[PDB]
């Protein structure tokens, strides 16, 4: 459960990485 | 045909390795720095050490507006050599649920850099080689590795735009 929310955030950097990559 | 994943995973412990070290130096102004972090495979002014220093720059603006949150979240979950891999392991599979793109490998780098200096600063054990393995096989068996082969490897991340 608790690693579902860091999870969750990673994947809220990773959209915000590949927004700045693209 | 494409570089073998072999390739990839070699080039992943050099990106991944520097990525670390560069975004220590970045970041030191704002933790100690594990030793181990200046211990890089290769010159850091190979190809793949170049690709590591550009997605530590890319990503500095970003990683500072979550520091405050991942730092409670790890302190949270207290990361140990003792338990590291099975908390890698799952936010690992979690973070790639939906597939693969650029930004979920380059952030597996990111969690990469946390979780070891976490293990270090708090946890008193430099766990970088660890992660470093962590990382690399981590995407050698989830089909990162092939993905980003098939893509031309490493040097794909900085030529989107």
């Amino acid at each position: 459960s608790y690693i579902d929310k860091i999870a969750d955030l990673i994947r809220k950097v990773a959209e915000e990485i590949n927004s700045k990559l693209e | 045909g494409s570089m073998s994943e072999e390739q990839v995973a070699q080039d992943t412990e050099e990106v991944f390795r520097s990525y670390v070290f560069y975004r220590h130096q970045q970041e030191q102004e704002a933790a100690p720095a594990d030793p181990e972090m200046v211990t890089l495979p290769l010159q850091p002014s190979s190809t793949m050490g170049q690709v590591g220093r550009q997605l530590a720059i890319i990503g500095d603006d970003i990683n500072r507006r979550y520091d405050s949150e991942f730092q409670t979240m790890l302190q949270h979950l207290q990361p140990t050599a003792e338990n590291a891999y099975e908390y890698f392991t799952k936010i690992a599979t979690s973070l790639f649920e939906s597939g693969i793109n650029w930004g979920r490998v380059v952030a597996l780098l990111g969690f990469g850099y946390r979780l070891a200096l976490h293990v270090y600063q708090h946890g008193l054990t430099g766990f970088l080689g660890q992660v470093t393995r962590f990382v690399v096989d981590f995407m050698l068996h989830h089909s990162i590795a092939r993905w980003i082969a098939q893509r031309g490897g490493w040097v794909a991340a900085l030529n989107l735009g």
